[PDB]
DNA sequence: ATCAGATTCCATTCGAATCCATTCGAAAATGATTACATTCGAATCCATTCGAAGATTCCATTTGAGCCTGTTCGAAAATTCCATTTGAGTCCAACCAATGATTCCATTCATTTCCATTCAATGATTCCATTCGAATCCATTTGGAT
DNA sequence: ATCCAAATGGATTCGAATGGAATCATTGAATGGAAATGAATGGAATCATTGGTTGGACTCAAATGGAATTTTCGAACAGGCTCAAATGGAATCTTCGAATGGATTCGAATGTAATCATTTTCGAATGGATTCGAATGGAATCTGAT
């Protein structure tokens, strides 16, 4: 058997999925999510499917941009990983927190 | 219908690494799951309370994808694509 | 019997953003050049992001423009990239970027 | 059910720029979004531009600076160049 | 002419701390902190007016404006002190 | 006589009323919006007026300056969320040092 | 002019936020940001004072690009 | 007095303070070559200059503590431009 | 650690000077006030739309084994940067002397606002046309081990 | 450099959802004749600032000296990548009742609109102040060596 090098399917794969749009949570799980956050807001509501299609899509937005800045700050203290120290540095820094 | 609990750990490992990639990122630590899922929670609650707003306002209880609209563009992050 | 779309040589509707400028209380009165040198403003640039647009639309072999090409034409733009740079894209994507200090050794 | 959406000018202009290409009707969406925000983003900047000099009315000077303050660059200089002809072919009659 | 708020801001003050003053730069600084807030407020009122197309901004345009920008219970009390002012006013 | 003491406040009512139509907000005015609104003026002023008082002196100065003001805004959560995006004229910084700096 | 900010200048401006130690390539980047900045409110500035048909610009006219930048000023009178 | 506490103590000398940290007005001097560069025979209010430096050494300190903070999480007790890039990186002004 | 000498903050009083205080007239503003307009808050009957539930496929999810390499490690080398005096260099601020540049009127013409009263424009319909979302393939890798 | 192995392109064809026309009908631009403003328009005091020239005085610019932060190493440790077999549950479909919108009727209750007349609010000085910049003494503190 063949086993590719650690880190080489990982290239492999940021290749894969910025040449694709495609929503990369899997749908119905994000639409209970969504049900739950709304519901323990408020009882009773009702969607229209382009309503979570819309926060899904806000919401891959939000995750891949912050984790773009949160590979910037991995850099910048000379890493290859991503750790939440990370994550909190760039919400500090973009005004989040 | 059944109790909604725990529906943010349907977000899974690999969604969430995914989402890594797209983004460009590498080696994801053990401890990001977690962190993912906590980032992504504060931010869907913070859209999701400012569309339900915009709903009762509107005095209907059914969420418009334009209240999703309207709140998203609240919060500084427009959204293209869903203004009808 | 004269359209005011085509006497300042416009596709946008002028006669329409004027009513729009009326109905969105923006002042008390609209002056009579205001509608068109806008429609202007706004002709010009989809003008600019659509042709924009189509480049990147055939150099990914395609009749026709998905909102990937659009996204793909403003993130390359310099100018659109900062106009656009709080707006989200239903359907973008990303642009192929990967940080150098990631490639193998 | 019947109101606005600027999809046919966005379409005419799509011809004329790029007369082979077509258009997807999600694609066309996000144009309506681009034209809706900019048209709004335009007209507020000049409404308090107006206000700032306390005056009634928006005239051509006011979108003007208007654009001038909103767009980076040269497509606020080809902007206020498109827009005043548009406007000086206007008053032509 | 022109106006300032410095009246209303110095009674409140002195009716919430009568031990204290206020320096004019504060004043200033207090005159900008009521003009943006007046601004937020009613212009998310005239949006809210908008999105569901209606010519008037009511009591309760202000106030979903209000659970709009304020974060959580400064949101709530807000709500309070507003909702009383209005019946308090309306009783006559 | 002011509809601000029909409504018991300190803040004109009437001036928001006139600052209301003539702002282009819409092209009618409620009779209860002026009024709501005055008094959620009224009490951000109040408070912050009172935050800033207290942080006015634990140093015994006689009064608000603006130093003051940017310690009341910028230890009281909500109102340093609110205005975040604000700055203060003379304001400074809050005494934080890093940790990591400390001997 | 960019430099009639001194280097003690900036190093007070670099306490203020908390920094221990200042490297040496600090004070041109430094220069080089606050003009970035100083520009790009300027230019708005200017043109606000200037669809006003004044050629002087008021600091009402500093606060309203500073408000138009995202950066709100509190204190001359917006 | 050994290296880095004079630092801090003027870390605490300046925030204990609201002085405009940068001199008087070769900042407008700086000011106006910026202005003139955009239009001739400008005028400033006194007030206007006041303002300008004022949110400008705001903007600064701003981008120093976030700078700072890029330092510490590279390890790093001192400020460099790479972290100035950083910070206005995530900003988005960039 | 509790000597041990200096800077150094950290304060308790002083004789002042830059504001803020309440007063003290002169607009601009609010509040009424009858008299119109209008907006919608109030009933319906249609019509979209959504929530639901069951079922069957197989795409992913998970989970645990195994080990490469990336993080953190302590240490050792090299260098940039703090602390510190001295030169002098340009500021703080000081009024102060000048006419440009505001900005407020009391005129008019051109300009925008209304408001019916039609004229096309535009938008909703199917209506049957084409890029394309799947489907394999092998050319072309590209990989990591020989 | 070598043959080998899954993976990656990107060019062939296949029925199908998607786009782009032609057609009938509902809004909405648009004409065109009075009604109401609006901005310069030339004409004037007034404010608010460029402009030099003036001194004591910090505040700056350099340049010694070394001390610790940073760099770079080289080593130890462990965490995360990668792969594979089960299978869990999403994705797809197509059903179907009816809660919840929504177009459109409809009027009392609400907000405008001149039109006044009364007072609030501004601006501008005038009389006690309140804290700035020293004055130092005293912990408080930092850090050099029995």
């Amino acid at each position: 058997p063949h086993r590719y090098r650690p880190g080489t399917v990982a290239l492999r794969e940021i290749r894969r999925y910025q040449k694709s749009t495609e929503l990369l949570i899997r749908k119905l799980p994000f639409q209970r999510l969504v049900r739950e956050i709304a519901q323990d807001f408020k009882t009773d509501l009702r969607f229209q499917s382009s309503a979570v299609m819309a926060l899904q899509e806000a919401c891959e937005a939000y995750l891949v941009g912050l984790f773009e800045d949160t590979n910037l700050c991995a850099i910048h203290a000379k890493r290859v990983t991503i750790m939440p120290k990370d994550i909190q540095l760039a919400r500090r820094i973009r005004g989040e927190r | 219908r059944k109790v909604l609990r725990d529906n943010i750990q349907g977000i899974t490992k690999p969604a969430i690494r995914r989402l890594a990639r797209r983004g460009g990122v590498k080696r994801i630590s053990g401890l990001i799951y977690e962190e993912t899922r906590g980032v992504l929670k504060v931010f869907l609650e913070n859209v999701i309370r400012d569309a339900v707003t915009y709903t009762e306002h509107a005095k209907r209880k059914t969420v418009t994808a334009m209240d999703v609209v309207y709140a998203l563009k609240r919060q500084g992050r427009t959204l293209y694509g869903f203004g009808g | 019997a004269k359209t005011r779309s085509s006497r300042a040589g416009l596709q946008f509707p002028v006669g329409r953003v004027h009513r729009l400028l009326r109905k969105g209380n923006y002042s008390e009165r609209v002056g009579a050049g205001a509608p068109v040198y806008l429609a202007a403003v706004l002709e010009y640039l989809t003008a600019e992001i659509l042709e924009l647009a189509g480049n990147a639309a055939r150099d990914n072999k395609k009749t026709r423009i998905i909102p990937r090409h659009l996204q793909l034409a403003i993130r390359n733009d310099e100018e659109l990239n900062k106009l656009l740079g709080r707006v989200t894209i239903a359907q973008g994507g990303v642009l192929p970027n990967i940080q150098a200090v990631l490639l193998p050794k | 059910s019947r109101k606005e959406s600027y999809s046919i000018y966005v379409y005419k202009v799509l011809k004329q720029v790029h007369p082979d290409t077509g258009i997807s009707s999600k694609a066309m969406g996000i144009m309506n979004s681009f034209v809706n925000d900019i048209f709004e983003r335009i007209a507020g900047e000049a409404s308090r531009l107006a206000h700032y000099n306390k005056r009634s009315t928006i005239t051509s000077r006011e979108i003007q600076t208007a654009v001038r303050l909103l767009l980076p660059g040269e497509l606020a200089k080809h902007a206020v160049s498109e827009g005043t002809k548009a406007v000086t072919k206007y008053t032509s009659a």
